[PDB]
């Protein structure tokens, strides 16, 4: 059927701090795969709709993309490096759990998340 | 229309496909009407036509390794021009012949880039697939029907002191009246055997084409019939049917006649999908590129679209923000556009960064969603 | 699986080439002359000609030069053919046996090398030192005149002047040297070079190159004790001779352009040229040193295609487009101004453009009226058998098209007339022609050109020309529109109509327009007299072709194939069309099938299917090559005629089996018959149980006529077979292979004759002897018709030749 909400990225309630691990995460991490050839798909949710993927949001139910990233690193979402770290992962696994092995797009995900796996190892002490 | 400060080098280095390429100087071609057996790409869906330049990035290990393999040994894989693209059936195609290649590390994965160019036509004698899933063709090389002048056969003896020739229309009345005067000694008159001229053919085309590319044929353009035809036929924007019966043609005076033919009588570009609604007409094509209007240029995923350049489009829509990542014009901003009825992706509106380019503007259709349409 | 038969019904009347020397003895004044594939050697009498000797040779003759090395006692004859054979030849005759052994024979023939714009150029140095060849750009081909090369072995020098107009060996040099015209981005030059045997190269020429009239085009070699070279071009005659330079411009020369040459004075005191026009100019040169050079016009010729002066002011002129000639040249002038006098006038058939047959005289015995020469040497000629009785009907113009209506008793001609601009505004003829002088005479009504006219050039009138049949009269003369070029022309009854009328197709020729897009179907009515246009008809295009089709008119525009209704308004009505991947220049009709031509062979069956008003693609070919005839056999064989002198025959299966397969034309026939074939057409001479079914003569350029027609596969075999036996023990002249020679050969292939018997080596059987017979006969049994394998002597095979030759 139709598309769910994309998710929040913003809450008033929700407290805003400058970390370093997470100023890293925004002006290198997410900097390095948002320039990145292949980053397209991953900047913006999956239009399920104009994709005609009817079972996507039945199969991945926490969906998760780079846009979303981006905007809850900008507005001071995170607590913490390791909620970043968690999104991203949770975007790979989304991308390899819905398609099949050796899929373009799923050899797009690997190399995006090769790149940031070795961008992560880097990762700053808070200061 | 309008004028031009662009240099249209810059679209033929294909830049976006990295830094300096390992370019090779070598060149190796196969002997007429002999057979060699070359491997396929997979993922290739072009009709290629010998002389343009097709660029392509692959990352799938398989496609890897076997462009490894060809730059190890000749360079040179097979670009089927498939008649039914869905079923794999290939009657005839075109080989190319890799002349720049560009493995990227500190990337995602190995992927590698590559600019190779047509070389030789071809018939496909055999497709089989080999265990590694990567398939191979048994290949006949078609030879280039280079015919003598229809006066050899029929020229007096007396008047072959004549046939070498030291205000155009009066220097085109004199030739034909001299090439063609032992015509009289045959059926047909003069004005009949200038329609099958290469030379006149070239002129012709020579004038058609001076309409889009301002660039002096005095260099730009090859001498050669064969050649010219080729290139000439590299850029006319048709569909796969009339771009496959071309490439059957193996006579230059045949296919200059055939793309004649074309250029006489399609005006309107109209939408493949649609069938009935108008994108461009042949007086807003301009060459923004060396090779012509019309060139091979890949995506940032392998996908090879031959992009028109035009002045003015109608009847589209423009979806999403303009872009400059992985701008096949340097220095413009491409915007997706897309049939105004049918919603089929028509090409890209590109729009100039800063504000002294000339032209500001122009739209890149791709030749696959068009169809060529005679009023 | 062709099953066809091919013979010459008349020899190449052309002349191509004419030479005189001393070839049969020391002390006679030989004549030779070339036809193509035929050799003709007359000995000079004080009368006239004494034929003493024609050959036929297995090639077509492009070098004929007499030459005489030191050690022998008369001249002998080297000859190239079109194929590259090279073969050197001398005279030998014992009581009343002539023969024409062969010295020496080889091909030439390079493995690589782009046949050059100017053809085949071949000269022999004056001491007989070597044999020069230009047959490739950029590669002179040297054959030293040795006493050991019998095979004619041969090496090639590298030009740097890759443009050569003409070459030719000069005299008094202490080493072979060769003077030429060249051309380069600078203009064109004149160059010398000096052959080096020893080192097999080029050295440095006696005089230095210099720059030359831009349209010099002849070269000649004087002699001594002058030596040097004369230059010929449009407007200038030069000489040189290392320092000496001597330039004249004579305006007489301006009008028309010299082609040939020929040597008078045997110290090359006088020469003889001849223009385009036909016009004879006598060059003479003025003494130890040269003068001054002079140019007189003598007279007015045979547009001539070579020279040669025999001897008492008798000139031979031999003539490709028109009728040769012997001349006589007079001291004095006559009233008229020229020093030129006819003594005799030898048939040219050449080149024929059309042709039909008709029953004039007598009923079942035919007679083929065919359209031949060019310009001022164009005539009508009516042939029939006795060998052959010609008549000629000079009409002073080109013709193009000609067709026979019986109701009528005459004959409709397309033809053609230059004229030129008007000094003050239209146009002017050269010479009063057939269109000129008819009885009666009209032009078309407009019922229908921006920068008009210009400096006195040349423009085409055409014309239907209403001919009678008994007396060949000019009884009308009807000229078109302006720019309007006469295509295709047909006489028939249409529809309900009872009345004949003369049909033309036209075409709107504009020098802007590259291919016309206006065009004209006219049809005319003769009448007590008078021509009167019954209707006009106009079109998108040149109506390339007409052809009644089962009352009806199918007519080729452009690359459209219509079908037009004569209504009962008299009115020309369509009613189906189809749309070609070609244009249609060919077109012939057998019942409901079309045969559809192009130029680049493109080969084209239709179909008219009556039941649904529509034509219906049957097969097709495509297989690019240069064309010139085609035409239908039976239902199922397609005849045709392409480049290099060939001619091929297609195939279609009707029944088959694979609708894809269904579709294409098999080639099932490859012949190189050595002519340019311009028109074919069904019909026959003789007077009407036979080994050959069908029958099509075709005409050719070199004025050659030959007959085609069809076999059963027993009588094949049969000939087939005794032409191999015949290869097998005929001496060929010059020692060329027969499966050579009839080899389909273009130079982009060359495979062997396949489904076509030449008639006439297997009618050179009845000029052998008996033992040779017998020899051919000998262990045959291939007759494959009872069934089993019949044996054969020399008599069933003298009969069945006898029989073959009895249906031309
Ligand atoms: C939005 C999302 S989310 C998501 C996917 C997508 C598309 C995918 C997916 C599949 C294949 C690929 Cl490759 C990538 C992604 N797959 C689903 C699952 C699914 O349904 N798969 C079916 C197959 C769909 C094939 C669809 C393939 C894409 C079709 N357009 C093109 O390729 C060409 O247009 C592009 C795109 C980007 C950039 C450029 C162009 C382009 O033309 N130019 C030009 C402009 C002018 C110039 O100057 N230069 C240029 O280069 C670009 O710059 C899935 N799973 N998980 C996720 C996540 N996704
Ligand atoms: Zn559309």
């Amino acid at each position: 059927s139709m598309n769910p909400p994309p998710p929040e990225t913003s809450n008033p309630n929700k407290p805003k701090r400058q970390t370093n691990q997470l100023q890293y995460l925004l002006r290198v991490v997410l900097k390095t795969l948002w320039k990145h050839q292949f980053a397209w798909p991953f900047q913006q949710p999956v239009d399920a709709v104009k994709l005609n993927l009817p079972d996507y949001y039945k199969i991945i139910k926490t969906p998760m993309d780079m846009g979303t990233i981006k905007k809850r690193l900008e507005n001071n979402y995170y607590w913490n490096a390791q909620e970043c770290i968690q999104d991203f992962n949770t975007m790979f696994t989304n991308c390899y759990i819905y398609n099949k092995p050796g899929d373009d797009i799923v050899l797009m995900a690997e190399a995006l998340e090769k790149l940031f796996l070795q961008k992560i190892n880097e990762l700053p002490t808070e200061e | 229309p309008n004028i031009i400060n662009f240099d249209t080098s810059l679209p033929t280095s294909h830049t976006y496909l990295g830094a300096d390429m390992e370019e090779f100087h070598g060149r190796t071609l196969h002997d007429d009407d002999s057979c060699q057996v070359i491997p396929v790409l997979p993922q290739v869906m072009m009709i290629l036509i010998p002389g343009q330049t097709l660029p392509l990035q692959l990352f799938h290990p398989q496609e890897v390794s076997m462009v490894r393999n060809l730059i190890q040994k000749d360079r040179t894989f097979a670009v089927l021009a498939y008649s039914n693209v869905q079923e794999r059936e290939a009657q005839f195609g075109t080989t190319a012949e890799i002349y720049a290649y560009r493995e990227e590390q500190d990337f995602g994965i190995e992927i590698v880039k590559v600019k190779a160019i047509g070389r030789q036509r071809f018939k496909v004698l055999e497709l089989r697939t080999q265990s590694d899933g990567i398939q191979q063709a048994k290949v006949q090389i078609l030879p280039e029907c280079v015919l003598p002048s229809t006066m050899s056969a029929v020229q007096l003896e007396s008047l072959n002191k004549c046939q070498i020739f030291p205000c155009s229309y009066k220097w085109w009345q004199k030739y034909q009246k001299r090439k063609f005067h032992c015509a009289n000694l045959t059926s047909w008159p003069r004005w009949l055997y200038s329609l099958y001229d290469a030379e006149t053919l070239m002129d012709r085309i020579k004038k058609q084409l001076r309409e889009w590319d301002e660039n002096l044929k005095d260099d730009s353009l090859p001498s050669n019939p064969i050649d010219f035809s080729y290139r000439v036929a590299a850029c006319l924007p048709i569909d796969d049917v009339l771009r496959i019966q071309l490439l059957k043609i193996g006579s230059a005076i045949q296919r200059l006649r055939c793309e004649l033919d074309i250029m006489n009588k399609c005006t309107s570009l109209c939408c493949k999908q649609c069938q009935e609604t108008e994108i461009t007409t042949k007086n807003e094509i301009f060459s923004l590129s060396l090779c012509g209007p019309m060139a091979a240029y890949v995506n940032p995923h392998g996908y090879v679209h031959e992009t028109l350049t035009v002045y003015k489009a109608c009847n589209l829509n423009l979806i999403g923000r303009p872009s400059t990542e992985h701008s096949w014009f340097p220095g413009y901003a491409w915007t997706v556009a897309q049939c105004k009825i049918c919603a089929s992706h028509i090409g890209w509106k590109f729009t100039a960064t800063k504000k002294d380019m000339s032209p500001q503007k122009f739209w890149g259709l791709t030749r696959s969603a068009l169809l060529p349409t005679i009023p | 699986m062709s099953y066809n038969y091919v013979v010459t019904a008349q020899k190449p009347t052309a002349v191509n080439g004419c030479v005189t020397g001393h070839f049969t003895s020391a002390e006679d004044l030989n004549l030779l002359i070339a036809k193509n594939t035929r050799l003709e050697i007359y000995v000079v009498t004080a009368e006239g000609l004494r034929p003493v000797k024609e050959v036929g040779m297995y090639g077509k003759i492009a070098v004929m030069e007499l030459f005489r090395p030191k050690g022998e006692s008369k001249d002998l004859l080297f000859i190239l053919t079109a194929k590259y054979n090279a073969c050197i030849l001398e005279y030998k005759q014992s009581g009343e046996s002539i023969d024409i052994i062969t010295r020496a024979h080889g091909n030439v023939q390079d493995r690589i090398g782009r046949p050059s714009e100017t053809g085949i150029i071949g000269i022999i140095d004056p001491e007989c030192r070597m044999i020069g060849l230009r047959l490739y750009d950029g590669l002179f081909k040297v054959i030293p005149l040795d006493r050991d090369n019998k095979e004619l072995k041969a090496f090639n020098i590298r030009l740097e002047e890759l443009h050569v107009i003409d070459v030719k060996f000069l005299y008094g040099c202490q080493a072979p040297t060769i003077c030429f015209v060249y051309q380069d981005p600078q203009g064109r030059h004149v160059k010398t070079y000096e052959v080096s045997l020893r080192e097999k190269e080029f050295n440095k020429g006696p005089w230095k190159q210099e720059n030359v009239e831009a349209e010099a085009s002849m070269v000649i070699a004087v002699p001594e004790p002058f030596g040097g070279a004369i230059i010929i071009g449009q407007e200038s005659i030069t000489y040189h001779n290392g320092d000496k330079y001597l330039a004249i411009a004579p305006p007489i020369i301006k009008q028309s352009t010299i082609v040939c040459h020929n040597r008078v004075d045997p110290n090359g005191s006088r020469y003889l040229l001849g223009d385009m026009e036909g016009r004879l100019f006598m060059l003479l040169l003025e003494k130890v040193t040269l003068k001054d050079l002079r140019v007189e016009l003598l007279g007015e010729t045979s547009i001539a295609e070579c020279l040669t002066y025999l001897d008492n002011g008798v000139v031979f002129v031999g003539s490709r487009l028109g009728d040769s000639q012997l001349v006589k040249l007079n001291v004095d002038s006559n009233e008229q101004g020229s020093y030129v006098v006819a003594m005799e006038t030898f048939t040219n058939l050449g080149p024929i453009v059309d042709m039909c047959v008709v029953d004039l005289e007598r009923q079942g015995q035919g007679q083929l009226v065919t359209c031949s020469g060019a310009f001022k040497e164009g005539s009508l000629r009516i042939i029939r058998n006795g060998k052959l009785h010609i008549r000629t009907v000079p009409l002073y113009e080109s013709p193009r098209k000609i067709c026979y209506q019986e109701v009528s008793q005459c004959f409709g001609v397309l033809s053609s007339r230059i004229e030129v601009q008007d000094t003050s505004g239209g146009t002017t003829a050269l010479r009063p022609s057939a269109s000129t002088q008819a009885l009666s005479s009209s032009v078309s009504s407009s019922k229908l050109a921006p920068h008009e006219t210009s400096f006195g050039e040349e423009v085409e009138v055409h014309n239907l020309l209403i001919i009678d049949q008994h007396t060949f009269e000019v009884l009308h003369a009807h000229q078109f529109l302006q720019n309007e070029y006469a295509l295709s022309l047909v006489s028939c009854k249409l529809g309900k109509d009872p009345n004949t009328y003369f049909i033309v197709g036209t075409a709107m020729v504009y020098p802007e327009e590259a291919e016309p897009k206006q065009g004209r179907i006219v049809v005319f009515q003769y009448s007590d007299g008078k021509l009167q246009t019954v209707a006009e008809k106009e079109v998108k295009g040149a109506v390339y072709s007409m052809v009644e089709f089962n009352g009806k008119l199918l007519a080729s525009i452009n690359s459209t194939v219509r079908l037009y209704e004569w209504t009962t308004e008299k009115e020309l009505r369509t009613e189906c069309n189809h749309y070609n991947n070609i244009m249609a220049l060919y077109l012939k009709t057998k019942g409901d099938f079309i045969l559809v031509g192009d130029l680049m062979r493109s080969v084209l069956l239709l179909a008219y299917k009556p039941m649904e008003g529509n034509f219906e693609e049957i097969a097709r070919d495509f297989n690019p090559n240069w064309m010139s005839a085609v035409e239908i056999l039976d239902d199922d064989n397609f005849l045709g005629a392409e480049n290099a002198f060939n001619l091929f025959v297609c195939q279609k299966d009707s029944a088959a089996t694979t609708d894809e397969e269904r579709q294409h034309l098999q080639e099932v026939g490859l012949f190189h018959l050595g002519e340019f074939v311009n028109v074919f057409c069904h019909g026959s001479l003789v007077m009407q149980s036979t080994p050959t079914q069908g029958s099509v003569l075709f005409g050719t350029v070199n004025g050659m006529i030959g007959l085609v027609t069809s076999l059963s596969e027993s009588w094949y075999n049969l000939l087939l077979d005794m032409q191999n036996r015949l290869n097998k023990v005929i001496k060929s002249v010059g020692k060329i292979e027969h499966s050579f020679w009839r080899s389909f050969h273009t130079e982009r292939k060359t495979e062997p004759a396949t489904g076509f018997i030449d008639g006439d080596l297997i009618e050179s059987f009845l000029d052998i002897s008996r033992p040779k017979m017998q020899e051919v006969v000998a262990n045959l049994q291939y007759d494959d018709g009872s069934g089993m394998k019949r044996e054969a002597t020399a008599d069933d095979l003298i009969k069945v030749v006898e029989e073959l030759t009895r249906i031309h």
